[PDB]
């Protein structure tokens, strides 16, 4: 799933060098990306949205239920009129791509975080270059509105969600020359105020300078996109207790990239529950967060883990994996990571898997395990105590996995909360609705305004038309459209047609046809009594 | 000197009307001609009306003797190609060398313009050179006919109003003189503004965007009103996309699609159209079909 995010306002109506204006070559960048894209096989799953800077029940052109045809129509006929509503048209399509998110299973926020449940999104906000404007003035903080927030969206308190990414192109292309061709490889950051936006979700945001420079960004975009798996690394708290072969000393630490969560949808187990102490009578739910604050240590602590378990192979994305090859990849070696924000009762943390790397030392495997391991690993009546510093809802899946050798658990201990149950069923209808009550009025403009407010300065009540585009005058059914010079001339034509006594019959003067002749689609319209057996 | 050559011209026009090539050295001599009579014609070539615009030939001499018989015989009227009359075709040589005897016997009377397919690299592609190298042994008379094909003016313009070209509008060309001051003895490149004037088309896009041929750009309504505003024009005449009623209008009366080539291809089966305007700047639409064989 694609959302591209065309502003199409008024000042990308300037001109470049090459003699279009900006808005022509975000289209003509876009259809490349398009046939860029199509040469992987792996097009035939995604789905392409289109997002303007227009009014709410404007900005959306093509959604859900929306084929690749009504899409390539809408992004056509884009015109750039309009001001730079940036965070209002951001959060409408924060809120589209999350319409069928609370209907289906995912992010349900009372079992774990399951991180097979993904939903990949990619944002271009293909936006001008600064001096942004709300009607008022020129701000200089991009701050989203939230006025109308969507039932059940206090529970995650940020716009974006687990997998969605945000790619930025500003399109500073000169207008004389655009002769800055020093570096070849080498794509700068735009420095803008989208750029933090662009980096708080973990995706870059590009500087397109030059049409070899906007070529290059294109084909380096293409491969950054895959499955959705964003968590954040942070070093506390071992004070870079990396002494292995060397001394540590660094920016390799608030790593926020992404993991390639391959299938073989997705097949995995053991997720990343929470970061709270869930109580067993909690009327509100305290609001999760999109990225994960889960921190590392630098820990040997028996990094050979043989067992039974459930294989995962979630591929970390190489972002940050200098830090890891400034020593020998820790060969043999692992290191492990905790979740911090009161993860149990009482304690800072509890370590529930590593960050041990393959034999072949290509990227990091990112071996994700139980929620404690080095306990249940290793009945006498043990295992009845032990459950007891896991959280409770958290039984659920880990038992799937007794599944495979027998079934000693039951259901009687299988409950999360009395009061988390409640006012769940009735969020999700709200949300089915708004989703539907979306989906329906998202092609229907029906705009319906032509007038010139004639003002005073049949009284405070008239408005005198304006130029209708698309009015198709009806000749000789209207007598109105008949201007004064050609008046003869077509009414000696109105008469021969309306004594012809010809069939099918028409009112229209000369309908050649629309933009579009197709061959086979006139000539299907036919009969043609021949088979070419020779 | 000038009865002799004309006579051998009329003969030879004879001989084209029955179905039958020339010679090589007459080939020769024809071009040769055509090629020091179009040396003087500019890139803009001033039409004056009455005239009889047609448009894509793609190499049907057969068609093109049913659009002789219907808009009448070519000394009588005056004829405005706007290119295509050499690839996609059976009889694709005696179409063009048919055009050329008729422009440097009627130079006054028939104007020819430049097409995508009047080139190097298009005619290599498409049949014309294996047509070439079959009827003719050699290839001499393609050689030929690409090196006459560069002396073919861009575009021409009618009352000072019309503005007909193969291809059609320009992101690098605002007006009438880039048009002008343009070097039109040259092959025609893969970018630039003859090749756009050579290979754009039209649509509701809106500005402009590349086009799924390959190369040209496609510009929309507000592009093609600028460009009307801006010269004083009133209407633009292409030929370059393929039609069934054979005229289409676009772009609120602004540009008009005229393909004369019935059954393209020998596939389609549509109609054809030329448009025959009179002295007083009226136009009228005159359809056909292609004629039975
Ligand atoms: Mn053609
Ligand atoms: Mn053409």
């Amino acid at each position: 799933i694609l959302l591209f995010l065309i502003d199409t306002s008024a000042s990308m109506n300037q001109r470049s060098h090459l003699g279009t204006t900006y808005l022509d070559t975000a289209k003509g960048a876009v259809e490349t990306f398009m046939k860029l894209r199509a040469r992987d096989p792996a097009s035939r799953g995604d789905r392409y949205m289109l997002v303007t800077f227009e009014e709410p029940p404007y900005a959306i052109k093509a959604g859900w239920k929306e084929n690749h045809a009504t899409f390539m129509n809408e992004l056509k006929n884009l015109q750039a009129e309009g001001l730079t509503t940036l965070g209002q048209s951001l959060r409408t399509a924060f809120d589209l791509l999350n319409l069928n998110r609370l209907v289906t299973g995912i992010d349900n926020y009372g079992q774990g975080r399951n991180p097979f449940f993904l939903e990949p999104a990619i944002i271009i906000t293909i936006t001008d270059g600064s001096k942004l404007t709300t009607t008022s003035g020129v701000q200089d903080e991009l701050h989203l509105p939230l006025n109308s927030p969507l039932p059940g969206s206090e529970l995650t308190k940020e716009p974006f969600r687990w997998d969605q990414r945000l790619f930025a192109l500003v399109l500073r292309l000169p207008g004389t020359m655009s002769v800055e061709s020093e570096q070849l490889t080498g794509v700068p950051l735009d420095d803008s105020a989208i750029t933090p936006m662009c980096e708080v979700t973990g995706g870059r945001s590009y500087s397109v300078c030059s049409p070899r420079m906007l070529n290059q960004c294109l084909e380096s975009l293409v491969q950054k996109v895959q499955s959705g798996v964003v968590i954040n690394f942070e070093k506390a708290g071992p004070d870079p207790s990396p002494v292995e072969d060397g001394q540590p000393d660094g920016s390799q630490p608030w790593h926020s990239c992404h993991k390639l969560i391959y299938v073989r949808v997705p097949i995995g187990h053991w997720p990343v529950p929470e970061s709270f102490w869930p109580d067993q009578n909690s009327p509100t739910l305290p609001p999760r967060t999109s990225h994960p604050v889960v921190k590392f240590s630098c820990t040997d602590c028996e990094p050979m883990v043989i067992d039974k378990l459930p294989f995962d192979k979630y591929e970390l994305e190489p972002s940050p994996l200098t830090q890891f090859i400034l020593e020998r990849k820790s060969p043999q070696t692992c290191w492990q990571v905790y979740v911090s924000n009161s993860a149990k009762y009482s304690e800072l943390g509890h370590p529930f898997g590593y960050l041990k790397a393959s034999t072949a030392l290509n990227c990091v495997n990112l071996f994700v395990m139980p929620y404690n391991y080095p306990v249940l690993l290793p009945w006498r009546q043990s295992f009845e105590s032990y459950l007891k510093t896991m959280p409770p809802y958290y039984l659920g899946p880990l038992k799937k996995a007794v599944r495979m050798m027998g079934a000693p658990n039951l259901i009687a201990d299988s409950m999360e909360y009395g009061l988390s149950y409640s006012v769940i069923s009735y969020l999700k209808k709200l949300s089915q609705q708004a989703k539907i009550e979306s989906d329906r009025v998202i092609g229907s403009v029906g705009k319906k305004v032509v007038q010139e407010t004639g003002i005073k300065v049949e009284y405070t009540g008239f408005q005198v038309a304006l130029l209708n585009k698309d009015l198709k005058p009806q000749t000789f059914r209207n007598a109105y459209d008949i201007p004064r010079r050609n008046l003869l001339d077509h009414l000696t034509r109105m008469r021969s047609n309306l004594l012809k006594s010809t069939r099918r019959f028409l009112k229209g003067q000369d309908e050649d046809q629309v933009h579009s002749v197709p061959i086979a689609q006139m000539g299907n319209y036919q009969e043609y009594l021949k088979q070419v057996p020779s | 000197d000038e009865k002799v050559f004309t006579k051998e011209l009329d003969q030879w026009i004879e001989q084209l009307n029955e179905c039958k090539q020339l010679s090589e050295s007459q080939v020769k001599s024809l071009c040769e001609k055509a090629k020091e009579i179009l040396t003087k014609e500019s890139n803009v070539q001033e039409v004056r009306c009455p005239v009889t615009v047609c448009g894509d030939v793609h190499g049907q001499f057969h068609d093109l003797m049913e659009l002789f018989r219907i808009g009448g015989k070519s000394p009588d009227t005056n004829y405005l190609f706007m290119g295509d009359y050499v690839d996609r075709g059976y009889y694709s040589v005696e179409t063009v060398t048919l055009l050329v005897a008729l422009k440097v016997r009627y130079r006054e009377r028939i104007t020819i313009l430049r097409g995508n397919h009047e080139s190097r690299q298009i005619t290599q592609v498409y049949g014309f050179y294996d047509e070439c190298l079959r009827k003719y042994g050699n290839a001499n008379v393609w050689k030929y006919f690409t090196d006459l094909f560069d002396y073919l003016p861009l575009t021409a313009l009618v009352d000072g109003q019309i503005f007909c070209l193969h291809g059609g509008l320009s992101p690098s060309i605002d007006t009438l003189d880039h048009i002008r001051a343009l070097d039109r003895l040259q092959e025609v490149p893969h970018e630039g503004p003859m090749c756009d004037l050579l290979w754009s088309d039209p649509d509701d896009r809106g500005g402009w965007g590349i086009s799924p041929r390959g190369a040209g750009y496609t510009f929309g309504q507000d592009i093609s009103e600028t460009f009307n505003h801006a010269n004083g024009l009133t209407l633009v005449s292409r030929a370059h996309q393929l039609v069934m009623e054979g005229y289409n209008w676009c772009h609120d009366r602004n540009v008009v699609t005229i393909f004369s080539a019935p059954n393209y291809c020998y596939r389609c089966g549509n109609q054809a159209a030329i448009m025959e305007l009179d002295d007083t700047l009226k136009y009228s639409f005159l359809q056909f079909d292609p004629a039975p064989r």
